[PDB]
């Protein structure tokens, strides 16, 4: 995260980070004590990876953390259909051992495809990760959050050569210098609604971080409501 | 649920005879007064809890 300022412990208590041959490589949220959202293109191959959640300094022991491995990944059926679009950037990772919830470690609620939508389209939504905190450099040793606006579409389509696809939106400041960033892919984007919060977002992809007339590309979590729910039901 | 959600904290649903019905999302309970969302579980989702 570009530009945006250390969370205090607890804060973002849906927030996981994945390790893998790449440490702290990106980000994730608690769907359920079982069951991780985060990027598809954060897990393609089947290379083994792990999960901690109620994490906040990765060079620290807080004694709130819980490691967990990952023993199932479900990655969009969609993603990859076409190369290199990062449409449909989203997948869901299983976990050996159910996380114990508790003020370090709780689920981001997951509305309706139409209240997800209405949520996004109230226009301010919160990123959180562990990844670069300035284009080409260091990761955070501390999560970092950042409140981003919503972009209109318009405005979006006309920013990069890319193509931006109705499962993607928009965020960031006209002006640039804060964004999502490298490391940042699979952690959440939320909508604070009345004091509970609701996933509406993946960090997703972008051009470089933070540059004026760029912004940040986020999968549009709306669109795999349905989805999401089918693949992690506890029974 | 045209304005303010129909007063509702989280979901609203168009009924009959222009009234509402409210619900919430997943570890939440409809409050007695039908319009807010209370905690059905110790952990709901989306919620700060460490203060
Ligand atoms: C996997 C994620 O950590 C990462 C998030 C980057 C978010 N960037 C901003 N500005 N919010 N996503 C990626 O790295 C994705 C998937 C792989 C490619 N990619 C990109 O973001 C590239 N930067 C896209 C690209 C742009 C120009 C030329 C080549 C590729
Ligand atoms: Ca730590």
């Amino acid at each position: 995260i570009v530009g945006g300022e250390d969370a205090k412990p607890g804060q973002f208590p849906w927030q996981v980070v994945l390790n893998g041959k790449v440490d702290a490589f990106c980000g994730g949220s608690i769907v359920n004590e079982k069951w991780i959202v985060t990027a598809a293109h954060c897990v393609e191959t089947g290379v083994k990876i792990t999960v901690v959640a109620g994490e906040h300094n990765i060079e620290e022991t807080e004694h709130t953390e819980q490691k967990r491995n990952v023993i199932r990944i479900i990655p969009h059926h969609n993603y990859n259909a076409a190369i290199n679009t990062y449409n449909h950037d989203i997948a869901l990772l299983e976990l050996d051992e159910p996380l114990v919830l508790n003020s370090y470690v709780t689920p981001i609620c997951i509305a309706d495809k139409e209240y997800t939508n209405i949520f996004l389209k109230f226009g301010s939504g919160y990123v959180s990760g562990w990844g670069r905190v300035f284009h080409k450099g260091r990761s955070a040793l501390v999560l970092q959050y950042l409140r981003v606006p919503l972009v209109d579409r318009a405005t979006c389509l006309r920013s990069t050569k890319f193509t931006i696809t109705n499962n993607m939106f928009c965020a960031g400041f006209h002006e640039g210098g804060r964004d999502s960033c490298q490391g940042d892919s699979g952690g959440p984007h939320v909508t604070e609604v009345e004091g509970t919060s609701f996933l509406t977002g993946v960090i997703s992809w972008g051009e470089e971080c933070a540059m004026k007339g760029k912004y940040g590309i986020y999968t549009k979590v709306s669109r795999y409501v349905n989805w999401i729910k089918e693949k992690t039901k506890l029974t | 649920c045209n304005i303010k959600n129909g007063r509702c904290e989280q979901f609203c649903k168009n009924s009959a005879d222009n009234k509402v019905v409210c619900s919430c999302t997943e570890g939440y309970r409809l409050a007695e007064n039908q319009k807010s969302c209370e905690p059905a579980v110790p952990f709901p989702c989306g919620r700060v809890s460490v203060s």
